[PDB]
C-alpha cells in the first residue's frame, strides 16, 4: 500500500511432498513322498524275487 | 521343495518454493 508514504511487502510460499511405498512377498512350498513296498510269498528264490 | 520371494520398494520426495516480491517507491525535490 502507498499513500502520498509508501510501505512495501510481498510473500509467496509453496511446499509439496511425494511419498511412496510398495511391498511384495511370495512363498511356494511343495512336498511329496511316495513309497511302494510289495511282499510276495510266491515261492521263487531269484526269479520270484525279481 | 521350498521357495520364497520378497520384494520391497519405497520412494520419497519433498518439494519447496518460497517467493519474495516486495518493492518500495515513494515520491512526495525528493524521490525514493
Ligand atoms: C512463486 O509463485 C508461483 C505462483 O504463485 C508458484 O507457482 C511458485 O511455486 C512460487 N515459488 C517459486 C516459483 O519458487
Amino acid at each position: 500500500y502507498e499513500d502520498k508514504i509508501n510501505v512495501g511487502g510481498g510473500l509467496s510460499g509453496d511446499h509439496c511432498k511425494k511419498f511412496g511405498g510398495g511391498k511384495t512377498e511370495r512363498a511356494r512350498k511343495a512336498m511329496a513322498v511316495e513309497d511302494i513296498i510289495s511282499r510276495v510269498r510266491g515261492g521263487s528264490s531269484g526269479w520270484s524275487g525279481g | 521343495e521350498e521357495q520364497i520371494e520378497a520384494f520391497k520398494s519405497i520412494i520419497q520426495e519433498k518439494t519447496s518454493n518460497f517467493n519474495a516480491a516486495i518493492s518500495l517507491k515513494f515520491t512526495p525535490s525528493l524521490h525514493g
